[PDB]
């Protein structure tokens, strides 16, 4: 778990696995999946993935968001996504982020 | 462990340092003459003499 | 939903709570904070009465919930502001929003395992339910209920 | 046993149309319900064949679904009001219930 | 007097247990494909709910030992923090339990001190067709205004 | 998600404060707990 | 030791059996015959598993899937070895004509014809083998055996729940 | 292998799916039994038990869809025997039928017929010269399965599921044991016999016999054989179809102007008390002079049709059938001022049916009854209410016992029955003297228990 | 049994014990499990006296109701508390010669 | 095991017993909206004019308290020393021997006769279990004519924690 | 550990604890029954 932990927090998806389900979704369906279904702007396929391989790319916004998945959304989601609001686990991994921009290897 | 105290029933402070310095240097009980003079409108509502 | 409150409140005159209420949210916005919610409660009897600043029994009291995306030093900032409020009697921190309650203590493979963004995203009446919410309110929103429910009445009328 | 995605397929759709037909219609007198709702299991087949979408194929079938349900109230209404209205035919609930409490008007008169 | 409430009212053979449970059941039977932890209490295992904290609670509201109720190793936890914060704000009594009845399921009956189990089967579907007196005036007052309307039309 | 802004908050507050009033056409909702609770008019006062 | 205790909870019959050698579901609202079965059971030995259905988490599954394996809706019910012995009825029955010992220890019944609870001194045949041609009526000065009392009268019980 | 290629055969020839045209339906139905009972019997061959087919040599029809009429021949060899040597010959016989059925279709690869014929090569060639040897399933394997578990029909309702449908009807002037002896021993035993496509048709028992006289029923008189009603439908198949279909025809008929009138007038639903030849005018004359209405008052109010003109005091109006377009204006000036009166009372009795619902439904979950009944006597919604509220307040005081097998209802007189399941209440009682009451029986029984017990 | 052995019958130590016994028992009788507690009527328990052995090897706690009849409904599940009452001693009582039986 | 007999109205139901099921408030009241729940809902049901005797009985003392509904006490607590199971009985007794005309003096000041054929709605609760409380609520059993007890429970404490103990209760 | 757990630690052993389960009350009914025997059947 102590690894586990580490490589939620380094890699994107590592907790999704093929069959798109978690340990945790499929014991509480009600609490994890989404509750309503809205026919509303798709966003497509991610032309800018290539910026961002792993989550120490992209420490501007919580959860490791990009800044292109926030696009049309209104000035309240994108502050509530921001610097400020990361926690210290965030706020400790972007620290992380800035030195692993500056001395690794490869991405 | 540790055991605290609220004054005022708002104020949590630890037991130690409320006999020693919270509890007999509060406002409304040391300078009740002087806490008589308190604003009660200009002053924000979370301010009062009971804890200050 | 990043942070939640219950507010336990004194039910004084209207303009006293409204100004309590209004202090609170220029607190929450001064600090770079955003109001995901708030909602009244009305005035409930509690199974315990809580004691004022100076030491008064209280039957009644009024429940507000308050939905706040704030940071957390200024969450410190406005906790230490409403707990020691005069109106406040008991408010209660709902920490356990983004992270639900049993991964952390129970299952350690169970532990990295769950998504954040499914909890965040939603509000807290979507995280922990009501007891007049059930899942086939949820399913009705999605379903074209209008279009339904036009027919429900044509057995009780006539009797 | 039963198909898994059929199994997801029959308990969404008895999920959707649970409360289309307990809270919505308010019809709780539905005769035959299962060649209603295999035919929304063939439709909604059918419009796999094309592979239009899965909520929208679910609005379709629930719709076909809602008409006929209302058709089949409409038809037993019908054959009620026709059966109420002539004073010839008579149920065998009627009949059920006339011999029930004829019998307990038998036993007024034992007393 | 009156002529829709005739064809607004239908006969009835027995009521109900509770007016919908046919179509329970036909949905039930056709859900499993049959040929003729819950997704509620996790959700509701919060502050809010007075009565999904006292159903896991004794009469005195503390806790049973493990081995009389067993349970979910997450439920226990969620159980443990949600009496907590209800009685912190009053929704929960710091002492009793003011929904310890309806939770019993082994109620025993008005007339006895005691369960007896062999009440669990006895399936009564009402055999001999007891019809209630505050029905017949109903019956009657039918046929009554079908005979009305069977010489008026 | 309908978030609150700075200019609209003592509408919204005003317009919370007056769920549960003593005169409504309109059927109250039930609370978070799932209990109504007492009503009451202008100025707070409970009924 | 390598892994947390834990309560352990099924939402089906077969999992009880499969687990426990020795499995007793009761209510609390029936101390009498539950509290029998413990004496008779801890006799011998046996190690037990009681499972109280008030308040339980899967009650009414419980309760359809014993009236499967017991006809009847009586409750206690012993389980040993993935069989049912039954109520009160079944398991002093078994006490009486000696078969509680090998049904709690190694999970079966004894199938041999004839009572072993009417024996005097050491149990051996004694007329056990059989007559030529049958009649052991019409011989009317045949051996009637020692002369039984009978009480005249019942005596009072010391409990209502003694026996 | 023939997974997906008996799967869209059934999608195609499938008469759930032709709703246009019922002979087309029928037909279907007839040969998807008719396929069914020879894959059972050709099942049947195959597990050790030989039975003679109903049918030799027979023609089958499907019907398709063009999103087309497919007839297939069913021949057997002319020395077909009961034999353990002509139980391969049937097998690919009726693999040579069902990829005739297949081929026709073209919904299948030439392929796959191909690789079908090959291996029924390949077993003709093998029954000759013998072998030895020592599994994915055949066309006939995988034919069976694809009808059992998914495309099967649907089975015909019994006798119970119809008696509670309001769909067995009888006429009362033969006899009451007339009707029981043209039930008893003709639809338990004779139900086996009646068509599935006959199952949609509702029965009326009376004395003579026709095809109907209510808008889509069939009538048969005293005691029948079966063969006599098969050749009964056998003679007027044509007008119990077109019954079905005009009846089906004027049920969508009023539901189309019954959901346009709900759309545009903004109410929720029109209620009908006469007969629909006469209502059909009136509902037509709604049609033609819709923008009077909505120039008018007369919006969100349900809408009965009735023979007298008259307002219920729960909103609804009553409309009569007999009404010209002359007499309507003066009818809509008549109750223009009473209908925002109408329009409160209609949101009060709403209100107040759901506030009585949610009180119900909490009182059969707290308490959980056998059963609750306020809809029985003709009161106000204020008594029915306060019933309700007055249940649900004493609910957590009655928690301690279980009522599963009494009855509470509502009624003008206080009736307490143990020996029965019957709780009849008034609209206003006392719940805690019935708190008091039910304590006093359980105070009873104890004391009996302790008189009992110190007795022995 | 016949007879009940006098308090000057026994060792000082076991007068000693008992009134501690008596003590913690007429203290938390309604901290039981739960399970038992639920059909408990403890509206009619008495407890008088508690009697013990010199060294303190098994214990006598003496009882009775108000009402007789409710005594049959108070007999077994007082049965279901013996390790209930051990515990208790275990762990409320010091200075325990014997962890006793309890009767 | 038996059902109780049938009840076929109301009118005489109101003669079987001390109460009538048919309230003749006649409370008409409009409200709409869904009720307020009680807190506790699952409870003896308390009418305003009943009595509250606890009875507290020790080794060598038994005190009897009387209550109203409001939590006024009606007579001083009798002690032995002021005035085991003779002794719980005789102070019960005397107790309830001064009760009556102070229950009579503070219910007709307010308007209620409680003259002639209206017994005293009692709740007794009991602390303690001892051999006094054999003799105190016998000392209420033959007051059947006098004192109705309608609720019969106890008042025992859960030690939720404690202060502390003396020395000879743990060594 | 603490005081606190250390308490609730020994308390968890004092109550779920396994006992030496020594079968001398069969025995010694056992030993009566035979002696019974003996004593019934032999003078």
């Amino acid at each position: 778990p102590v690894q586990k932990k580490r490589q939620e927090q380094m890699l994107y998806g590592v907790n999704i696995p093929e069959t798109r389900q978690m340990k945790f979704e499929e014991q509480h369906p009600l609490l994890a999946g989404a509750l309503r279904k809205l026919e509303g702007q798709p966003k497509g396929f991610p032309f800018w993935y290539r910026k961002y391989p792993t989550r120490r790319h992209a420490y501007e916004y919580r959860f490791s968001i990009p800044v292109e998945m926030l696009d049309g959304y209104n000035d309240d989601v994108k502050k509530a996504l921001s610097k400020g609001m990361m926690s210290i686990q965030e706020k400790q991994f972007a620290q992380e982020a800035m030195y692993m921009e500056r001395y690794a290897e490869h991405d | 462990k540790a055991s605290h105290i609220r004054i005022a029933n708002r104020k949590r402070v630890e037991m130690f340092v409320a006999k020693r310095f919270h509890l007999p240097t509060r406002l409304a009980t040391a300078a009740p003459d002087i806490a008589a003079e308190w604003h009660d409108e200009l002053n924000p509502m979370h301010m009062y003499p009971a804890i200050i | 939903v990043f942070y939640s409150f219950v507010l336990v409140m004194k039910p004084r005159q209207r303009r006293f709570t409204s100004q309590a209420l209004r202090e609170i949210g220029v607190a929450v916005y001064s600090n770079g904070g955003l109001i995901r919610s708030i909602t009244n409660e009305g005035i409930m009897r509690p199974y315990s009465r809580f004691r004022d600043a100076d030491n008064t029994p209280l039957t009644y009291a009024r429940y507000i919930i308050l939905q706040l995306d704030m940071g957390e030093e200024e969450m410190g900032k406005v906790d230490k502001i409403i707990r020691e409020h005069q109106d406040v009697l008991m408010a209660l921190k709902l920490n356990n929003l983004e992270r639900p309650v049993g991964i952390r203590s129970g299952n350690k493979e169970l532990q990295a395992a769950y998504f954040p963004l499914d909890t965040f995203t939603r509000l807290e009446e979507e995280i922990n339910w009501s007891p007049q919410t059930s899942a086939d309110i949820y399913t009705q929103l999605e379903m074209n209920w209008k279009e339904f429910s036009r027919t429900r009445w044509s057995s009780f009328l006539r009797n | 046993t039963l198909s898994p995605e059929r199994v997801a397929l029959r308990d969404e759709l008895a999920r959707k149309s649970r409360l289309v037909a307990s809270e919505g219609m308010r019809y709780y007198n539905i005769f035959w319900v299962r060649k209603p709702l295999d035919t929304m299991e063939k439709e909604y087949y059918e419009l796999k064949r094309r592979g239009v979408d899965h909520g929208e194929a679910i609005r379709k079938v629930l719709q076909g679904f809602y008409s006929g349900l209302a058709v089949k109230k409409r038809v037993a209404a019908i054959q009620a009001e026709e059966a109420k209205l002539t004073g010839r035919f008579i149920t065998m609930r009627e009949a059920t219930v006339v011999l029930g409490v004829l019998a307990k008007l038998h036993k007024e008169q034992l007393t | 007097g009156r002529e829709g409430w005739l064809f607004g009212q239908q006969v009835q053979l027995h009521y109900h247990r509770f007016p919908d449970e046919q179509l329970i059941t036909n949905l039930s039977r056709w859900r499993t494909g049959e040929t003729v932890p819950s997704p509620e209490v996790y959700m509701k295992l919060n502050y809010k709910n007075p009565a999904t904290i006292s159903r896991f609670l004794t009469r005195t509201g503390h806790m049973y030992p493990a081995d009389i109720l067993p349970l979910n190793p997450e439920a226990v936890v969620k159980l443990r923090v949600a009496k907590a914060q209800a009685i912190r704000i009053g929704l929960y009594p710091r002492f009793g339990n003011p929904f310890w009845f309806r939770s019993q399921k082994f109620r025993p009956k008005a007339y006895q001190e005691n369960y007896d189990p062999t009440t669990y089967s006895t399936k009564r579907t009402v055999e001999h067709f007891a019809y209630n007196w505050v029905q017949t005036d109903r019956i009657r007052r039918y046929f009554r205004e079908l005979e009305a309307v069977h010489t008026s039309g | 998600i309908n978030y609150v802004p700075h200019a609209q908050l003592r509408e919204h507050i005003d317009k919370e404060l007056d769920k549960y009033v003593a005169g409504k056409n309109e059927p109250y909702p039930l609370n978070f707990v799932g209990q109504m609770p007492f009503l009451e008019d202008g100025d707070g006062n409970i009924v | 030791s390598a892994t947390r205790w834990l309560p352990f909870v099924s939402s089906d019959l077969k999992d009880y059996l499969n687990r426990y050698w020795a499995v007793m579901f009761t209510v609390g609202a029936r101390p009498i015959e539950t509290g029998h079965i413990r004496h008779y059971v801890s006799w011998y030995c046996t190690r037990m598993k009681v499972v109280l259905l008030d308040h339980h988490v899967y009650v009414e599954p419980l309760r359809q899937q014993l009236q499967e394996a017991s006809r009847t809706p009586e409750l206690p019910l012993l389980f040993v070895n993935k069989k049912l012995v039954g109520t009160l009825r079944d398991v002093e029955l078994l006490e009486r004509e000696k078969k509680l010992k090998d049904v709690l220890h190694f999970g079966f019944e004894w199938r041999v014809g004839g009572s072993v609870a009417a024996t005097n001194g050491q149990k051996s045949l004694m007329g056990a083998l059989p007559a030529p041609y049958g009649d052991a009526e019409f011989f009317r000065g045949r051996y009637r055996g020692p002369p039984v009392a009978r009480p005249v009268v019942s005596l009072p019980t010391l409990h209502p729940f003694a026996l | 292998m023939y997974k997906k290629a008996l799967h869209s055969f059934f999608l195609k020839v499938h008469p759930d799916f032709f709703h246009h045209n019922r002979s087309q339906q029928t037909v279907n139905e007839s040969s998807v039994a008719r396929l069914n009972e020879l894959l059972s019997w050709a099942k049947a061959f195959k597990s050790g038990h030989l039975q003679p087919p109903p049918s030799s040599s027979f023609t089958l029809t499907f019907y398709r869809k063009p999103d087309t009429i497919i007839q297939s021949t069913f021949e057997l060899p002319s020395n077909f025997a009961p034999s353990d040597n002509h139980r391969g010959t049937v097998e690919r016989a009726v693999n040579k039928f069902l990829r005739d059925l297949l081929r026709r279709a073209a919904c299948i690869d030439s392929v796959t017929e191909s690789i079908s014929e090959a291996e029924d090569a390949t077993a003709a060639r093998a029954e000759a010269k013998p072998l030895r040897r020592r599994g994915p399933k055949s066309l006939l394997d995988e034919a069976v399965e694809s009808m059992t578990v998914q495309w099967s029909l649907t089975p015909a309702p019994t006798l119970q599921e119809l008696i509670e449908a309001d769909q067995i009807l009888f006429s009362r002037d033969l006899s009451p044991l007339q009707s029981a002896a043209a039930l008893s021993t003709l639809q338990r035993h004779l139900g086996e016999l009646n068509y599935s496509a006959w199952e949609s048709m509702p029965v009326i028992v009376s004395n003579q016999f026709s095809i109907g006289d209510l808008t889509g029923t069939i009538t048969i008189p005293w005691d029948f054989t079966p063969e006599q009603f098969h050749s009964f439908m056998a003679h007027n198949e044509k007008g119990v179809a077109r019954c079905r279909e005009v009846a089906i025809q004027y049920a969508s008929t009023i539901e189309q102007l019954i959901a346009e009138l709900c759309t545009a007038l903004e109410l929720d639903d029109i209620l009908v008390s006469c007969s629909h030849q006469d209502a059909l005018r009136l509902m037509e004359l709604l049609h033609r002079n819709r923008e009077l209405l909505i120039q008018y008052g007369l919006s969100k109010l349900t809408l009965e049709v009735g023979n007298r003109h008259a307002t219920r005091a729960n909103g609804v109006v009553i409309i009569n059938c007999s009404l010209t377009s002359e007499q309507l204006r003066p009818w809509l000036k008549a109750i223009s001022p009473k209908l925002p009166l109408q329009q409160r009372l209609y949101e009060l009795s709403k209100q107040m049916l759901e506030s009585t619902l949610w009180h119900l439904k909490e009182f059969r979950t707290m308490v959980e009854p056998g059963g609750v009944d306020a809809f029985s006597n003709d009161c106000t919604y204020a008594e029915r209410l306060q019933w309700s509220k007055e249940l649900f307040r004493i609910g957590p005081s009655l928690a301690p016992w279980d009522w599963s097998e009494m009855t509470f209802v509502l009624s003008p007189d206080v009736d307490i029955d143990w020996a029965n399941g019957l709780l009849a209440l008034p609209y206003n009682f006392d719940g805690d003297a019935l708190v008091r009451y039910v304590e006093e029986v359980q105070q009873e029984a104890k004391s009996r228990k302790r008189e009992e017990l110190l007795a022995a | 049994v016949r007879l009940l052995r006098h308090e000057s019958s026994m060792s000082p130590s076991a007068r000693a014990f008992s009134e501690r016994v008596a003590y913690h028992l007429r203290r938390s009788l309604k901290a039981c499990p739960g399970h038992i507690a639920e059909h408990i009527d403890f509206t009619q328990l008495i407890i008088q006296e508690v009697l013990g052995s010199r060294r303190s090897k098994e214990i006598y706690i003496v009882w009775f109701t108000v009402d007789p009849g409710a005594r049959f409904e108070l007999e077994p599940r007082l049965h279901q508390l013996n390790h209930w009452v051990q515990q208790l001693i275990i762990k409320r009582v010091k200075r325990r010669p014997h962890i006793p039986r309890v009767t | 095991a038996v059902p109780p007999p049938r009840v076929l109205g109301g009118d005489y139901f109101k003669t079987r017993f001390g109460y009538s099921l048919v309230k003749n408030s006649e409370m008409t009241q409009g409200p709409v909206d869904y009720s307020q729940l009680d807190m506790w809902g699952e409870m003896p049901r308390y009418t305003s004019d009943m009595v509250f005797l606890y009875l507290v009985s020790r080794r060598r003392n038994t005190y009897a308290v009387a209550y109203t509904y409001e939590g006024k006490r009606i007579l001083n607590t009798y002690t032995a020393g002021n005035r085991s199971t003779d002794n719980g009985h005789q102070v019960t007794s005397m107790y309830l021997n001064d009760l009556l005309p102070k229950l009579r003096e503070m219910r007709a000041s307010e308007g209620r006769p409680m003259g002639r054929g209206e017994k005293v709605e009692l709740v007794v609760r009991v602390m303690g279990f001892y051999n006094g409380r054999q003799g105190a609520v016998r000392a209420v059993q033959d007051r059947a004519n006098e004192f109705h007890v309608r609720y019969f429970e106890d008042i025992t404490p859960f030690p939720l924690n404690g202060p502390k103990m003396p020395r000879g209760v743990f060594k | 550990v603490n005081k606190q757990t250390q308490k609730y630690r020994t308390k968890l052993r004092y109550r779920f604890r396994q006992p030496s389960v020594v079968p001398l009350r069969q025995t010694l009914q056992q030993r009566h029954n035979t002696i019974l025997e003996v004593l019934r059947r032999r003078r």
